[PDB]
């Protein structure tokens, strides 16, 4: 597959409860699948579909 | 061979989880000190067990 | 009863602040010593007064 057409990881937001203003957004690294070193071609498609 | 054919099929493939189910972190505490603070950055905590 | 009922209303309930408004930390300084280092763990300082 092509990683340029692969779906990116979503941006999750930070709330900052005390001030109440948005604290920004981040690349959602906290929930990511490890698929290129162990997975290969069989799991690259699966991770993209997820 | 039938077991292989019914096990190579993608919908039914082996799935294993580590029994400890815990990211393991060691935080240094000097000898005389009585307090420790564990500050870690923003994360999606998506399915924390405890 | 009217007064107590307009005070039981949650939109208007008592709010009290400590006048000092200061966390109090005592850092030991021995006799001969002339310097002191106050290191603190990572924190947000979300409304610190000084």
């Amino acid at each position: 597959m092509n990683l340029l057409n692969a779906a990116p990881t979503p941006y999750v937001w930070k709330y900052n409860p005390v001030t109440g203003k948005c604290a920004g957004a981040q690349q959602n690294y906290g929930a990511t699948i490890d698929w290129v070193l162990p997975g290969g071609n069989s799991f690259a498609y699966a991770a993209d579909e997820i | 061979n039938q077991l292989e054919l019914m096990l190579r099929n993608a919908t039914n493939d082996q799935t294993f989880v580590d029994y400890l189910g815990a990211k393991n972190a060691l935080y240094s505490v000097p000898a005389g000190s009585t307090a420790l603070t564990i500050n870690i950055p923003a994360r999606t905590w998506e399915g924390m067990r405890g």
